[PDB]
RNA sequence: UUAAUUGCGAUAACGAACGAGACCUUAACCUACUAAAUAGGGUUGCUGGCACUUGCCGGUUGACUCUUCUUAGAGGGACUAU
């Protein structure tokens, strides 16, 4: 009450990048992937999409009970104006940041490294994408650092169309002699797209003309 | 002919200058030849002004510098020095003020003395820096008409400025000076004896 | 041919585009409601004095692109305008006052038909769809007639006494000449004969006779009163425009190259008119867009892409 | 009963505009369905918050700035009704990133 | 009922709407008559919608300009525009067409920013420089 | 056909009515004069003295004819210019308030200017007529 | 300054070879029926692409041209 | 040739991709829409001053209506067009 309009929109997304945050910090090992906010009409609807929903889920009111109540405590909210909703993140292989977490993973597991990329891209492939793009920065044997870049496909780079169709991802890995940087690109498919626009601006495709036999002398279809 | 009122009444002098003849600041933009064969185009007169400040688009394409009135011009390049810089204004009033005395002295158009000014101020001759590999020796070449004007544009108000700088004599007084020193070939002049000078010198390189 | 041998008058000029379309009124003849490209109306009046035949009343600056078709009422007091900007307005001549703005066109308007009580509208509009409005702005029958563009409507006059249904023909992109009525409310007939596309399907003071053509370079007539197949000319190139005029069985054609003028059932391709212009090289040339006869058989209005309105008069060799 | 007309402005805040759109027309819908006192959808003018950063953590490098912009969209519209129905229609036609703002009575 | 059109005139950041009416020929800029104005120097700006095609179109035309925005020079500007608008406005409403294209003619043959209002507006500063396209002093010792 | 103040040249219309108000000698001199700044950011009082607050209440009536609402901060803001501050860029300064107060009240006292609802100051009906009278002299003057 | 790119050229001289009949002369025209056939993404491209057409049209009434 | 490996061309290369361009934000036009007492006007109430004939400048969210300026939605518009 009594806030500034402007004032309070910067104050919403704010929280919504904090809540963010909070997620990407907890729900590591679970895969978390994205977060909608919906401040209806008494409660605020806390959206979640992770790749592991059961383990999220816990006890049916084991873990996500105990993220409501943290965040009650956090913002100030009443006990029952927050809800929260776990989900499935729609293809995996089309969302980068589910891509960099199990890069992340498979790099604290101790894959080989090379290995790994490709096996990102082939699933990113496989996920039917125009093109994948990761860069993996860092000190990957010996001392002197550098980073291997492993790619496939389309990829644009510069253009309002990155924003609209190229989706990224960065996650940096914690090893005992150094910190790896983990970059991953998606090119998602420009006719695959729901809501935007359907193509890149600069493809221009024309309609083929139908066939003629027109002449032969007059003649009247009557009524 | 024939001074008609409205409501919103209007002094009687506005009413006087208005459809036979296009006055300047208050006297005919007619007579005024172009007493010179080439600079004609390159000195626009001709098309009636008013005042000596249109919003203009003359730094747009190329020439379009030669279809600006002369007027125009001259203020434009009084309008410099830094602390001047900007106050188009105060370049107008100037420019009047200059008319004005012009017309005191020896009558005529002071417009007519500006162009006569104008033309015998535009050098004919003019040298180029070209060595042939860095040596400072240099070459006689022709002059462009437009390269003229505007040369001579430039420099009876640079010695204006310069006879402005600590004096009681007015800029525009100074100006109508040079002016006068122009039309009719003085060397009592900057403007014309800098002219003098180039020639020489092309004179000398040929 | 015999006699009239026609002779260029005057050139009125006042426009910055193309002229579209030229009408005189049904009733008054001293009118000539000039529309163009420049979203412009100018209402010429016959003056008759030296060069200027006529001289610019009033222009309606109240559209956002090229009006196309203009049409006048039965008497002279309404003019009604179809332009590119996906409506119509219906304009008072005499006072430089709109009317009524028609919304419904999803797509540039092109052809407007008015009825001989100037009380039932019909507009054709590139768009797939004709169009039936009335004096107030409101939708009747929405004809869902061709699946391509819909480019000129026209209604042909009726003599011969009453039938309930009024009569006309729709131009397309379609192939497909096209006859309706309206209070059936819908089809009279079909006539299948063009090759290439219809640009003009124009009606005659007969009624029982219309001409229809195009980019083909013919210009194919149709019997409209007994739904049959007729007469087929050639014309070399696209035609703009068609006129028939209340003098002869004059057909007067605008042409690619300029104007041809036919005599209808005794098959006579007769005069050409073109004037000079300044400067210019080869296939370019300013080709007349709309041509007007007026209610007399007396004069031809030309309407140019040079901006000018070209005016033409009858003057006999003897 | 109930019916006593008041006066009712509604806000409506949002950075999204065709959703805000989208919510203005289902607005309109509803009061075209109540049939009642209407004044239109009045924009006010957009608010762009600024923020200038040098784009550089650490200092060093050519001086580079960034202009990161965020425009406010706020539009209110205007109706005279029984409270109750102002309610109905905006407990639906609710669209997340819109803010709908009731402002209520005289 | 009275014949009359609202034109504007726009120059920079200024803008000065003229009310056109019918009646006995007032020419008033923010309530003060045409004869002030006052930078004075550009006073005969203001005057050239009036004397370029004469005073005889002015005898049935009231002027109401409400000028805001700019400065002093461009607001000037602004007026004057609004007043060559006003009367060609008037002329192809309430008059006749041949002497509305006269009024442009005469209007068009002296100055072009009568009825087309300026192009030109402000470039946008960018870092790095003082103005638009002036940078700092670079030094290189 | 009628005059009004909003018809006349300004500077002139304004000296007309300080050589009234000198006429008159009524208005109350507070007693700053000759002492004064009247713009805090100014290097020099007056260059007249005696006088010229006369010309400055009349400038000020004149303001707040031509206007609705009037205020004391508005006026110095207005009368207020550009104060050099040595080897740095020059500011917009506020002109002496308490002056423009003193003013303010000079002419409630005389009857042209009166206190107005919202805030601030108008002007009084004979207030009015005196200015209108003052622009018909100044009128027959340039006759 | 101005020079056409190949995804304007190319697009243009398609549309040419495709549909030469209904496609003529003047630009309104030209850029409806682009607008109608070819499904381009910007207002601007397409407009660009008509106006080339209109030019390669224009070319074309003087003799034959190349491609 | 172009601001551009931008094109026209010449041609053991042919057709492509990234970059450039396209794009997007913004700045320009809109008497054409859709709108407003959180923008501005018009008439008109009451009302203040004028000349004193009707006329001129005013103060008032008193009415009624309008959208040119205003804001901002949807469009259009330039493509080097003729
Ligand atoms: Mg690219
Ligand atoms: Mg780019
Ligand atoms: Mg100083």
């Amino acid at each position: 009450a009594i806030i500034s309009k402007k004032r309070k929109l910067v104050a919403d997304g704010v929280f919504y990048a904090e809540l963010n945050e909070f997620f990407t910090r907890e729900l590591a090992e679970e895969g978390y992937s994205g977060v909608e906010v919906r401040v209806t009409p008494t409660k605020t609807e806390i959206i979640i999409r992770a790749t592991k929903v059961q383990d999220v889920v816990g006890e049916n009111g084991r873990r996500i009970n105990e993220l409501t109540l943290l965040i009650e405590k956090r913002f100030k909210y009443k006990r029952g104006t927050i809800a929260l909703y776990a989900e499935r993140v729609h293809d995996r292989g089309l969302s980068a940041v589910a891509q960099a977490e199990s890069m992340k993973f498979k790099l604290l597991n101790g894959l080989a490294i090379r290995r790994a990329a490709y096996g990102v891209v082939r699933y990113v492939m496989e996920s039917g994408a125009k093109g994948c793009e990761v860069v993996i920065s860092g000190k990957l044997r010996a001392a002197r650092a550098k980073s291997m870049k492993f790619a496939d496909g389309f990829l644009i780079h510069s253009g309002q169309p990155v924003n609209d169709f190229i989706e990224t991802a960065t996650r940096h890995v914690l090893l005992r002699q150094g910190v790896l940087g983990i970059k991953v690109k998606i090119m998602k498919d420009p006719s695959r797209n729901t809501s935007g626009p359907k193509a890149l601006p600069d493809a221009v495709t024309i309609i083929e003309p139908k066939e003629e036999e027109p002449v032969l002398e007059p003649s009247v279809k009557d009524y | 002919f024939v001074p008609v009122e409205l409501a919103t009444t209007i002094p009687v002098e506005i009413q006087q200058a208005q459809q036979e003849i296009k006055l300047f600041n208050k006297w005919s933009f007619e007579d005024v030849e172009v007493k010179d064969a080439s600079l004609v185009d390159y000195i626009q007169i001709s098309k009636p002004i008013y005042v000596a400040h249109t919003a203009g688009r003359y730094a747009n394409k190329r020439f379009r510098k030669a279809q600006c009135p002369i007027v125009e011009r001259l203020t434009n390049s009084l309008m410099m020095n830094g602390r001047n810089n900007g106050k188009k204004l105060k370049a107008v009033r100037i420019v009047k003020h200059t008319l004005e005395i012009i017309n005191v002295l020896t009558d005529q158009n002071p417009l007519q003395v500006v162009v006569d000014a104008i033309i015998n101020s535009g050098p004919r001759e003019d040298t180029t820096r070209v060595g042939g590999g860095g040596a400072a020796r240099r070459q006689a070449v022709d002059v462009s008409p437009l390269r003229r004007v505007n040369q001579s544009i430039a420099l009876l108000t640079i010695g204006a400025r310069e006879a402005a700088f600590r004096n009681i004599k007015t800029i525009a007084e100074t100006l109508a000076e040079e002016l006068i020193n122009a039309a009719k070939g003085s060397s009592t002049s900057y403007a014309i004896k800098k002219k003098d000078e180039l020639e020489r010198v092309a004179k000398s390189n040929r | 041919s015999s006699n009239i041998m026609l002779v260029l008058r005057g050139t009125l000029e006042g426009h910055n585009g193309w002229v579209t379309s030229l009408s005189t009124s049904a009733a008054q003849p001293n009118l000539l409601v000039s529309g163009s490209r420049d979203k412009t109306l100018i209402s010429w009046r016959l003056t008759e004095n030296e060069q200027q035949f006529g001289v610019p009343v009033r222009s309606y600056k109240g559209h956002s692109h090229i009006v196309q078709d203009v049409v006048v009422s039965a008497d002279g007091n309404y003019a009604v305008s179809a332009s590119w900007d996906k409506t119509l307005r219906l304009w008072n001549l005499a006072t430089g006052n709109s009317e009524a703005r028609f919304v419904g066109h999803t797509g540039d308007v092109l052809s407007v038909a008015i009825d001989a009580n100037s009380s039932k509208i019909i507009s054709a509009s590139r768009d797939k769809t004709i169009r039936v409005w009335n004096t107030v702005g409101d939708c009747a029958y929405v004809l869902l007639g061709h699946t391509d563009w819909v480019t000129k409507v026209r209604v042909a006059p009726k003599n011969l006494v009453d039938d309930g249904r009024i009569t006309f023909v729709s131009a397309g992109m379609d192939k497909i000449v096209r006859s309706w009525s309206l209070n059936s409310y819908r089809i009279e007939a079909d006539f299948i004969g063009h090759n290439n596309y219809i640009n003009v399907v124009q009606p005659s003071p007969d009624g029982s006779l219309a001409a229809s053509a195009g980019k083909d370079g013919q210009i194919y007539v149709w019997n409209l009163k007994h739904k049959s197949a007729f007469m087929n000319f050639d014309a070399k190139d696209e035609v703009f425009a068609l006129a028939f005029s209340p003098s002869r069985f004059w057909l007067t054609a605008a042409t690619a190259s300029g104007i041809k003028i036919y005599d209808l059932e005794n098959e006579v391709l007769i005069d050409e008119l073109k004037p000079e212009f300044a400067g210019y090289t080869k296939a370019q040339d300013p080709h007349a867009v709309s041509l007007a006869w007026s209610a007399d058989g007396q004069t031809l209005f030309a309407g140019y892409t040079d901006n000018v309105i070209r005016v033409w008069q009858v003057m006999t060799a003897n | 009963q109930e019916v006593v007309i008041h006066k009712i402005r509604i806000n409506l805040t949002s950075t999204k505009v065709k959703q805000l759109e989208n919510v203005s027309a289902n607005i309109i819908k509803n009061a075209e369905t109540f049939k009642l006192v209407k004044k239109g959808p009045v924009r006010l003018p957009t608010k762009v918050l600024k923020i200038s950063t040098r784009k550089t953590p650490n200092g060093e490098g050519s001086k580079t700035w960034d202009t990161y912009e965020m425009r406010i969209h706020k539009r209110y519209i205007d109706l005279e009704a029984p409270a109750h129905i102002v309610k109905r229609i905006t407990q639906i036609t609710i669209e997340p990133g819109v803010d709908v703002e009731v402002i209520i009575a005289a | 009922t009275v014949p009359s059109v609202q034109t504007f005139g726009k120059k920079k950041s200024a803008t000065a709407v003229a009310h056109v009416k019918a009646g006995k020929g007032l020419i008033k800029v923010n309530g003060s008559p045409i004869t002030l104005v006052q930078p004075e120097i550009l006073r005969f700006k203001v005057y050239e919608p009036l004397l370029l095609v004469g005073l005889d179109k002015f005898a049935n035309i009231d002027i109401r300009v409400k000028v805001t925005g700019g400065g002093h020079v461009s607001q000037v500007y602004a007026i004057r525009q609004a007043i060559a608008k006003g009367l060609v406005a008037y002329h192809q409403k309430f008059v006749d067409e041949q002497s509305k294209n006269e009024l442009k003619k005469a209007f068009t043959s002296y100055d072009r920013t009568l009825l087309i209002a300026d192009s030109r507006r402000p470039e946008p500063k960018k870092f790095g420089g003082r103005g638009a396209r002036s940078r700092f002093q670079k030094s290189y010792r | 056909p009628g005059v009004s103040v909003r018809d006349v040249p300004a500077q002139d219309f304004i000296n007309n009515y300080a050589s009234f108000l000198q006429r008159q000698g009524k208005l109350e001199v507070p007693g700053y004069v000759d002492i004064v700044k009247t713009s805090a950011g100014n290097e020099l009082p007056p260059q007249d003295s005696e006088g010229w607050f006369y010309k400055r209440a009349a400038s000020v009536a004149r303001h707040i004819y031509l206007r609705k609402q009037v205020g004391v901060g508005k006026l110095n803001k207005l009368y207020g210019g550009a104060k050099n501050r040595g080897v740095r860029p020059h500011k917009h300064v506020d002109a002496s308030g308490s002056i423009n107060r003193k003013v303010l009240q000079s002419l409630e006292k005389l009857g042209v200017v009166e206190i107005s609802p919202k805030g601030g100051r108008r002007i009084s009906d004979n207030g009015l007529r005196d200015l209108d009278r003052i622009a018909a002299a100044t009128l027959e003057d340039e006759e | 300054g101005r020079v056409r790119t190949k995804t304007v050229k190319r697009a243009s001289k398609a549309l040419i070879e495709k549909y030469y009949p209904k496609l003529t002369m003047d630009f309104q025209t030209n850029k409806r029926l682009c607008d109608e056939i070819a499904t381009i993404q910007s207002k601007r491209l397409r407009n660009k692409i008509a106006g080339y057409t209109t030019h390669l049209m224009k070319r074309i009434q003087k003799g034959p041209v190349r491609g």
